[PDB]
C-alpha cells in the first residue's frame, strides 16, 4: 500500500551537493572558535562514517533480502543516496572549509574513536548477521537501520542545525537539511518493513522482539551519551544534545510501531528554527 | 520582531473565518509612530531643511533656484494640506525603504512622502509655481505616478538618469559592436535597462573580408554583451539588465534561443541577458500551413540587396530570398520552432515575443522606420535607425536609438476624481519636461533620437484593482468595455495635449509630416467608430466625465492637421513593478498574481493584501493563474487598440498547461493584435 | 585514476522515465506489420529480462566484492539506474504499446525461449560463482558483466535504433537511446575494474584469463547468432544485425583492454542515424 | 603515409647505435620532388606570374609598381641564383604550410622560398633595386629573418598588419576601459597580440563617484578583456591572445593571480588571457627582509597625490603611502606572495615576471616615461603614456601605446658570413620601413607612438645552435663571452644605423633630447669597458670581423650627440618560434628544449633533429631542462646588457624542482639584472 508513494517521494527528492554553492559559509566558518570548528568537523566525520556503512552495507544487504522489484528499487535508490550523495556531500563541505591536513586528521580520528567504532561494530554486525530466508535476522537488522536513520544521526545533525538556526553556516546547513529530509523518509520506510515482519510473529515472539529492540536502543543510547559528551563538552552543549537524541530515539521507536521510551523535554528553540510537450495541430492556428 | 511586523502578520491569522484586513491600517500606524517619526531628521522649518539638503549635496540647486522661497513654501504646504495617509503597511514601507531620501549613512529619513512629492512637482514645473501646485495635487491624489527613475532621482544631485529604458541598434561591424558594448555599459552605469537589436549582425559561419566561416554569429556578441552588463552592475544592488532581440528569420535564431536552455553549455549560456524574438506574420503563416521555412544569412541578403534583412518587409521579400541563389538560407520547421519557443518560455519564461506585423500595421511612424525590436520590458515599440560607427578619426553616422521616460496613471484614482483629461495632460507635460531635461553624453544615437522624436511613455496601473473594487470581473465583457472607453479617452487627451504642445512651441517631432498623424490615417477608426461604453454599468462609471465622440475625434484630427504633434510616441504600459506599492495599486493593467502577497524582508515576513481587498470583493480579485489567458489576451488587445506603443503582457500559466497551451495563447495573441508578450509565468 | 571522473559522468546523465511522453508512439505502432510488432515485443522483453538480472544481481554483487568507498558509490549509482530507472522505463514502453494480456504472453514466451535463457543463465552463473576475497572469480564475473552491458544488449538495441533512425517509435526510441548510453558507460567502468585485477596477475595467469574471456565470448557469440536468426529472419534484418553484434563485441573486448576479435565492418546507416611547495629560507635572497 | 614522412621517420631508427641523420636530407628531397614540385603552379615566365598574382588579388600592386619589370626580374634572379636548398624536411614543411602563398582554395602553391624572399625584398626596398638585391641576399643567405607577420604578409593584398605586438595603457574610467576593449578587439582582428596594463585601474571595493565599494577591480576588466579576445579570435584561424599586467603592489594582485589557479571558479577564472606581474625592487627588498608589506588601492593614491601609483617611484613612495592615512592599503606577506607566484608558475607557467627596476635602471627613455609592463611575449620594454578617452563629442587625450616590428638575426649565418655590421644595418632599414608603412587607424595611441618613437625590435636566433655547432657549451663561460661580444657588436651597429638614419632624414624620435643617448649616459659602460672576447677560442670566431673598441664607442657616442637617434628602441629578442624551422635555427637565444623534436601533423608523426645535430656535437646540444637555470640566467644577463628592450626568457624546470627552486631562480635573475621572465616550463 505504500512502496509506490515512497518510490515517487524518493526520486522527486533527488539532489547533488554541487547544486549548493558553499563559498558563502567561508566567513561564518572563519569566525568560529577553534573548539567550535573541531566539534563541527568531528560531528560531520561521524555522520560520514554512518552514511558510508549505510550505503556500502546496510541498504544493499536489506535490498537483497526484501522481496519485490519495487521494494528493491526503493531500497537501491536509498542506498545510492547514502554513499553517492550523502557521504560525498560531507567531503564537499570539508574541502571548502578546511585545509587538507585538518581533513586528513579528522578521518584518522574516526578510525581511532572508540564510540564511533563501537556503534559501527554493532550496527554493521547486525547487517552481516542477516540469514537468507530468515525473517527474524532481517527484522533485527531493520531495527538497527531505523536506529541509525532516526536516532544515531541526530547527535551529529544537532550542530549544523544549531548554527543554521542562528543564521550561521547556512549553505552547509542547507545540505544537512536535505540529508535530514532523506533520512526521515528512509527511517519511516524501513520501519514499515520491520513492522511487517514483527506482525507475522506469535505474541511470545513479539515480546522477545520488543526486548531486542529496547535492549539494543539502550545499548546504543549509553554509547551515544559518551560520544556526545566527548564532542560537545568543549562547546558547552552536551546536555542540550542529549535531550535532542532522546527526542529522536522516540521517533525511531514510533517508526517501528512502538511506544515512546523517554519523557518529553524542551529542545533548544534555535535547533527548531534550524528545521509537457505536445505538437501544434492545424486547428491550433484558427480561432 | 517589530510591532508593525507583528500587526501585519496578524492579517493571515483568520478571525471568525475571515482575514483581519483591518490589521494593515494598525500595522502602518504602528510602523509610522514607532519607526518613521522616530527616524525622521528634524528641521525647525522648511527653509532650514532645504538649506541643509542643498548644502549637503542632496538636492540640486538648479531647479530650486527657479522659485522664490515663498513659492516653494506654498508648494510644500499644498503637498501637506492633503494629510495623505498610507492605507497599508506595504506602501509606506516601500516608500521609506526605496524612495525616501536617507542620509549618506542610510540611518535617518530626510524626506517624507510629501517632501518627495513637492520636490518632484517643483522639478516638473520648471519655475511655474501654479504648475508645481497642480503637479503636487496630481501626485498627492495619486492620480499620476512618475516612473521609479523620475520619482526617485528628480531633484537629487546624486540622482541618475530620469530615463531608464534604452533601445540600441547594432550595425554589422566590429566598430559598431564595440560601440554597442560601450554604450550598453554607459547606460547600465546610469541604471537604465538596455535593449539591443542583433538582427543586423551576420549569422555564425559568414565571411569577414572574403574569408569564409569567420563570423561567430550573434551568440559571441551576446556573450560580450552579457559580460558588459555583468560588469556594469550599478554598484551590484541591482544587477545589470540587458535584453537582446533577434528576428525569427535570422540564421542564428536557434543558437540565439539555445543560450537560455538550462542544458546549454556554460561557454554558450548568457546569464544576465534577456532575449526577445521578433516574429513577422510570414513566420506565423508558414507555421500555420506547416510549410518548410528558411532562416537567412543576413550578410548575404545585405550584399545582394544593399539593405539589411531586418530593414526589409519579410512578407514581401521571403519568396525573393528563397528564390535568390546569392542569398544563403537553411531550412527549418516553423512549427518545431514555435514549439521550441513555447518550451523555452515554459522553462525560463524567455524569449519575449514581438509580433512585428501587429506592431507595424498600426505604427504611425513607418516612414521613419518600422519597429524592429522591443525593450527589456517589451512595451516600447518605436521606429529606430541604426548608427554607422566608423574608425577612429572618421566621422560617425549617428542614427536614432529609442528611449522613453515613463509615467503611470492610477486608474482607480483617476476615475474617482473624474480627472482623466487633466491627469493625462499634466502627466504628458511632466513626461515632456523629463524628456527635454535628459542629455546622454555617451549614447549619441539615444540623445539624437530623444531630441528628434520627443517620445514619452504614459502608462496606466490599477486596472484590476479598480475593476475588482467596482464589482467587475477582469475577464468579463464589462471590464473590456471600461478598458476600451478609458484608454480611448486617454489616447484622445494625450493626442490633444501633444498637439497643444506642438502649437505652443511651434515645433513637431522630426519627420512628423510623413506620419499617419499628419495624413489623418491615424484617426480613421476614431472618426468612424464610437468608443463610448456599451454597458450601463460601465457608462455609469464615466458619469461626470465627457467621453469623446466621433465629432470630438474629428475636431482633434483637424487640430492635429493644423498644428501637428509634439511627440512621436505618447503611450506605453510598462510593468510598474515596485512603485505600485506606494500607490496602493495593482501592477500595470495585468490581473493580480496573488490576493495576498507574502514576502520576506530581512528575517521577518510581511503580508500584502491586494489594495481594496475585502470579503465583499474577494471573488472579484481573481488571480491571474486562475484566469482564462484568452480573456486576458482579449482585454490587452482591447487596451492595445488605443496604445501607440506596446504593453508589457505577462502570461500566467498553470503547471499543468502543456507547451501546446502556451503556443495557442501566443497564436491567439497574434490573432487578436497583441504586439508583444513579456513573460511566461508558471504557478 | 578514474572513479571520480566516472562518478561525474554517471550523475550528470541522471534521468527519469516520466520525462519522455510515450503516447505519441501509437501513431506509428499501428502502422507496423504483425512480424515487426512481434519482433519488437520479443526484443523488448529480452532486454527487460536481462536488465533485471543486472539490477538484482550483476551490479549489486560487484559492488559487494569491490574494495574502495568511491567505487562502491559509483557501482551503487549504476545499480540504482538499473532498478529505479531502466526497469520502470521498459515497463512504461510495454504498457503503452500492448494490452496487459499481450505483455504477459510475450514474457511467458521469452521466459521459455532457448537462446534468451542460454545467455541469461550463462551470465547469472558467473555472478553466482564469485567467492569472497577471490579476485579471479570477481574478474570472471566482471567479464560477464561487460559482455552483457557492451555486447549482449545490442542484438536487442538494434531494432529500436532501426525504427528510431527511420522516424518510427521515436518516444520509446529516445528512452532506449538513454538506456543504451547508461549501459555503455557501465560497460566501460566495469571494464576498467576488470583490467585492474588482470594487471595484478602473472603472465601465465593473464594468458589463462585471456583464454577464459575469448572462450566465453565465443560461446555467447554463437548463441547470439542463433538468437538473431530466431528473431530477425521474419523481418529480413539478420545479416545487418550480425554485423552490429560483432562491432559491439569488439567494443566489449576493448573495454577489457583486449584486442578486437572480429574484422572491422560498416554498420547499417539507419541504425547509425538512430545511434612541491617549499618555503624561502632567508638565504635564497643572497648570492 | 607519404614517402617523405617515411624517410623522415627513419631518423629515429637507430643504425649502428646512431641516429640516421642523413635520412632528413633524403626526406626533404622526397618531400619536394613528390609534393612541392607537383603542387607548385606553373608559370611560363616571371612576368606572367606577377600579372596573375596582381590581378587575382594575391599581391598589392602599389609596391610592385615602383620597379620596372627588368628590376623585378633582376631581384628574382638574385634570389634564385643562390639555389637555396632546405637542409631538413621540417624547414620546407613549415615554410610551405605556413608562409608559402597558396591559391584561394589552399590547393596549389603559388610561391616558392625564392618568390617570397624576392617579394619581401622588393617590399623592403621601396623602389630601390640595389637595396632589394641586398635584402634578397640577406634573406636567402638566411642572415636575417623578418618576423612572421612581415614575412607572411609583406606584399600581399589580403594581409594583416606587419606589426603583431601591441601594448595598451588603460586609464581608470569606464570610457577608457571600453576603449581598451575596442582597441584590443581591433588589434586582435589584425592578428597582433595585445598586452594591457591594468595597474591604473582601481582595486576591488573602491568608490565610483563618491559611492564606496562600487568597483569590481581588475578581475572584472580581465573577464571583459578575456571575452573580447575570445570573440576577436582572428576569424578562428588563431585564437585571440592577450596579456594583462598588474603591478605587484596593486591591491587586486592576489585576485589577479587567482584568475590563473586551476581550482579557480569559472566566474573568476580567465582562460585565454596571459598575466604578468611587475615587481619593483621594493617588493623584493620587503620579501628579503620578511617585513610585512602593503598593497595599495590605486584610486586613493591618485586622489591623495594626483598621480597614478604606477606613475610614481615605488622605491621612494612606498613609505609615504604606508604613512599616509588618506591612502588605503592592505597588509600582505611578501614572501607568501613570492611563493604563490612560484607555485602558480609551476602549475601553469604564469604569471610573467617583469622586474621594473631592472628594466628602468638601464632604460634610455625614462624622461618620456618609466617602463610599466611588457608585451604578450615579455620582451618589449618601452616607455608608454596612458591615453585619456573622454565622453562622445569630447576631445580624447591620446597618449603613447607600444608596438614594435620584429626581425631576427641568424647568429650562425651572420657569424659564418662575417656580416654583423651589414646584416644589422639592413635589418634596421627593413624594420624602419615596416614601421613607416604601418598605420593602425583604430588604435590612436598605437599609431601616434609608432609615428613618434619609431620603435623597432631587432632580435637574434640560433645562439645555442651556433654555439653547439662550434663545440661550445651553452653554460660555459666561453659561450657567455661570445654572446657578450656578438651582442655588443649588434648594439653598436644598430645604434650606428639609427644615427645614420637620423642624419639622412634629419629627424630623431620624439623627446630624444632627454634620452640617455642625447646626454651620453647610455655609452658610459661602452666607453669605459671593453667587450672583445676574453677567450682565444671565442676571439677566433670573430676573425675577419672588426670588433668595436672603446675608441669606436666614443666615436659612435660623438656621432649620436651630433646627429641623434632615429629609434627610441632598437633591439628586443622575441621568442621567434614558427620561423625558426624555416631558418633551420634554434629558437631565439634560449637553449634547445629537445635534441630531436617529435611533432604530429595529421596522423603522421614527424621527427625534427636540432639544426646541425650530429654524433660529434650531440653533447653540446644539451637540452634546456638538463642545464643549470643559473647558467641560463647568466647567459641571458650577459645578452641583456646589450639589449635596450627585454629578452623573452623562458625557465625550463624539472618536475622534481620545488617552488623554492623556482623562487631562487627568480631572485637570482633579479639579482643578475634580468628584466622579464617569460614562462616556467616544467618537464
Ligand atoms: N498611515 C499613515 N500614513 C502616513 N503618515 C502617517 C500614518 N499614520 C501616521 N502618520 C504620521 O504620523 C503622525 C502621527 O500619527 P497619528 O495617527 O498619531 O496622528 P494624530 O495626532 O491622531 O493626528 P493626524 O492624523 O492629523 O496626524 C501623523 O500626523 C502623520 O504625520
Ligand atoms: C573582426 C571580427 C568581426 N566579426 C563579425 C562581427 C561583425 O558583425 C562582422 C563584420 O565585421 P567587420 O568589422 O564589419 O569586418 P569588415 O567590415 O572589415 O569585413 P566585411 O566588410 O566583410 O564585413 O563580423 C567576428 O565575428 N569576429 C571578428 O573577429
Ligand atoms: C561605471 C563602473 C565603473 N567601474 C570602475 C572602473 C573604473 O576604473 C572606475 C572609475 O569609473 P569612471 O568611469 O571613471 O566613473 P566616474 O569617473 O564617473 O567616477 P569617478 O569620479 O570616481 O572616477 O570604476 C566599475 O567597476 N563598474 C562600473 O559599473
Ligand atoms: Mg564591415
Ligand atoms: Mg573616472
Ligand atoms: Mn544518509
Ligand atoms: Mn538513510
Ligand atoms: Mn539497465
Ligand atoms: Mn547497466
Amino acid at each position: 500500500d505504500f512502496t509506490q508513494m515512497f518510490y515517487n517521494q524518493n526520486v522527486k527528492q533527488f539532489w547533488l551537493p554541487e547544486e549548493i554553492a558553499l563559498n558563502g559559509d567561508l566567513l561564518t566558518w572563519k569566525y568560529l572558535g577553534k573548539n567550535e570548528q573541531d566539534t563541527y568537523m568531528k560531528v560531520l566525520a561521524g555522520l560520514t562514517l554512518l552514511d558510508t556503512e549505510q550505503g556500502n552495507t546496510g541498504m544493499p544487504i536489506v535490498a537483497e533480502h526484501v522481496d519485490g522489484h519495487q521494494r528493491k528499487a526503493v531500497l537501491n535508490f536509498m542506498a545510492m543516496m547514502e554513499n553517492a550523495v550523502h557521504a560525498k556531500s560531507y567531503s564537499n563541505i570539508f574541502m571548502t572549509l578546511a585545509p587538507t591536513e585538518t581533513i586528513n586528521e579528522v578521518f584518522e580520528w574516526v578510525k581511532q574513536n572508540k564510540y564511533l567504532q563501537k556503534k559501527a561494530q554493532m550496527i554493521v554486525g547486525l547487517y552481516k548477521a542477516i540469514q537468507k530466508d530468515d525473517e527474524i535476522s532481517l527484522f533485527k537488522a531493520m531495527v538497527a537501520s531505523v536506529y541509525l536513520e532516526s536516532f544515531l544521526f541526530y547527535s551529529g545533525f544537532y550542530y549544523p542545525l544549531y548554527f543554521y538556526g542562528q543564521g550561521k553556516l547556512m549553505q552547509s546547513g542547507e545540505i544537512i537539511n536535505l540529508i535530514l529530509r532523506d533520512e526521515a523518509i528512509h527511517g519511516v520506510y524501513v520501519g514499515l518493513l520491520a513492522q511487517e515482519i514483527y506482525n507475522k510473529q506469535t505474541e511470545e515472539k513479539k515480546a522477545e522482539l520488543r526486548e531486542f529492540a529496547i535492549d539494543l536502543l539502550n545499548q546504543l543510547y549509553e554509547n551515544e551519551l559518551e560520544y556526545t559528551e566527548d564532542l560537545y563538552d568543549q562547546v558547552g552543549l552536551s546536555h542540550d544534545v542529549k535531550k535532542f537524541i532522546r527526542y529522536n530515539a522516540n521517533k525511531a521507536l514510533m517508526n517501528l510501531g512502538f511506544d515512546p521510551y523517554f519523557e518529553e523535554e524542551d529542545i533548544n528553540p534555535i535547533v527548531l528554527n534550524g528545521l509537457t510537450v505536445e505538437p501544434l495541430k492545424d486547428d491550433d492556428f484558427y480561432f | 520582531v517589530p510591532k508593525w511586523i507583528q500587526l501585519n502578520n496578524e492579517i493571515m491569522i483568520q478571525k471568525d473565518g475571515k482575514f483581519q484586513f483591518d490589521k494593515d491600517k494598525e500595522a502602518v500606524h504602528s510602523y509610522f509612530v514607532d519607526y518613521i517619526n522616530q527616524n525622521t531628521v528634524f528641521f525647525h522649518n522648511l527653509k532650514e531643511k532645504l538649506d541643509y539638503l542643498v548644502e549637503n549635496q542632496y538636492y540640486e540647486e538648479e531647479f530650486l533656484s527657479l522659485y522664490s522661497f515663498e513659492d516653494i513654501k506654498e508648494v510644500f504646504k499644498t503637498a501637506y494640506a492633503k494629510k495623505f495617509r498610507f492605507p497599508s503597511f506595504m506602501s509606506a514601507f516601500k516608500f521609506y525603504n526605496d524612495y525616501a531620501l536617507k542620509t549618506n549613512d542610510k540611518k535617518k529619513i530626510l524626506e517624507r512622502y510629501e517632501d518627495r512629492i513637492s520636490i518632484v512637482a517643483l522639478f516638473f514645473a520648471n519655475g511655474d509655481t501654479e504648475k508645481a501646485k497642480e503637479y503636487v495635487n496630481l501626485m498627492i491624489n495619486q492620480e499620476y505616478q512618475p516612473s521609479t527613475p523620475t520619482f526617485l532621482n528628480a531633484g537629487r544631485k546624486r540622482r541618475g538618469e530620469l530615463v531608464s529604458c534604452f533601445l540600441l541598434e547594432v550595425n554589422d561591424s566590429l566598430n559598431d559592436i564595440s560601440r554597442a558594448i560601450d554604450i550598453s555599459m554607459q547606460l547600465s552605469k546610469l541604471g537604465g535597462g538596455v535593449s539591443l537589436n542583433l538582427s543586423k549582425l551576420r549569422a555564425k559561419g559568414e565571411a569577414i573580408k572574403d574569408v569564409e566561416n569567420a563570423t561567430k554569429g550573434v551568440v559571441g556578441v551576446m556573450k560580450l554583451l552579457d559580460n558588459a552588463f555583468r560588469y556594469a552592475d550599478q554598484m551590484g544592488q541591482r544587477q545589470g539588465s540587458g535584453a537582446a532581440y533577434l528576428n525569427i528569420f535570422h540564421r542564428d535564431i536557434n543558437d540565439f534561443l539555445d543560450t537560455k536552455k538550462i542544458s546549454a553549455d556554460e561557454d554558450v549560456r548568457v546569464k544576465t541577458l534577456s532575449i526577445g524574438v521578433v516574429i513577422p506574420d510570414k513566420f506565423v503563416e508558414l507555421a500555420r500551413e506547416d510549410k518548410a521555412a528558411y532562416v537567412f544569412y543576413p550578410h548575404t541578403i545585405y550584399k545582394e540587396y544593399g539593405q539589411h534583412m531586418d530593414e526589409m518587409d519579410m512578407n514581401e521579400m521571403y519568396d525573393k530570398f528563397v528564390d535568390n541563389p546569392r542569398v544563403k538560407k537553411e531550412k527549418i520547421n516553423p512549427r518545431k520552432l514555435l514549439e521550441k519557443l513555447a518550451m523555452l518560455r515554459s522553462e525560463s519564461g524567455y524569449p519575449y515575443i514581438m509580433f512585428q506585423d501587429n506592431v507595424n500595421k498600426v505604427h504611425a511612424n513607418n516612414h521613419i522606420s518600422k519597429v524592429k525590436f522591443s525593450n527589456l520590458c517589451s512595451e516600447v515599440l518605436q521606429a529606430s535607425q541604426v548608427s554607422s560607427y566608423t574608425d577612429y578619426d572618421e566621422e560617425d553616422e549617428i542614427g536614432l536609438d529609442i528611449s522613453c521616460n515613463l509615467g503611470s496613471l492610477n486608474i482607480l484614482n483617476v476615475m474617482e476624481h473624474k480627472s482623466i483629461e487633466k491627469t493625462v495632460k499634466l502627466a504628458t507635460d511632466s513626461l515632456t519636461h523629463v524628456s527635454e531635461t535628459t542629455d546622454i553624453r555617451n549614447a549619441p544615437a539615444v540623445r539624437r533620437a530623444n531630441k528628434a522624436m520627443k517620445s514619452i511613455g504614459l502608462g496606466a496601473m490599477n486596472l484590476h484593482g479598480y475593476l475588482a473594487q467596482n464589482g467587475i470581473a477582469y475577464e468579463s465583457p464589462e471590464a473590456r468595455d471600461f478598458a476600451n472607453t478609458f484608454f480611448m479617452m486617454v489616447n484622445f487627451y494625450s493626442i490633444q495635449r501633444s498637439a497643444e504642445i506642438a502649437k505652443e512651441k511651434g515645433e513637431t517631432f522630426d519627420q512628423y509630416e510623413g506620419s499617419t498623424y499628419a495624413t489623418g490615417e491615424y484617426f480613421d477608426k476614431y472618426v468612424s467608430t464610437d468608443f463610448s461604453p456599451k454597458y450601463e454599468k460601465i457608462a455609469n462609471l464615466f458619469e461626470g466625465m465627457h467621453i469623446p465622440t466621433t465629432e470630438d475625434w474629428k475636431k482633434l484630427k483637424a487640430f492635429v492637421a493644423e498644428h501637428g504633434m509634439y511627440h512621436s510616441y505618447r503611450l506605453c504600459i510598462a510593468p510598474t513593478g515596485s512603485i505600485s506599492y506606494v500607490q496602493s495599486s495593482t501592477a500595470s493593467v495585468m490581473p493580480i498574481m496573488e490576493r495576498i502577497e507574502e514576502r520576506t524582508y530581512g528575517n521577518s515576513k510581511t503580508y500584502y493584501p491586494m489594495p481594496g481587498l475585502a470579503s465583499n470583493n474577494w471573488f472579484f480579485y481573481k488571480e491571474a493563474y486562475d484566469m482564462d489567458m484568452f480573456k486576458v489576451v482579449d482585454m490587452i488587445a482591447t487596451i492595445q487598440q488605443h496604445i501607440d506603443q506596446g504593453i508589457s503582457f505577462t502570461l500566467f500559466l498553470k503547471d499543468t498547461m502543456t507547451t501546446r497551451d502556451l503556443n495557442r495563447i501566443d497564436l491567439y495573441a497574434h490573432h487578436r493584435g497583441i504586439k508583444t508578450i513579456y513573460y511566461a509565468r508558471t504557478k
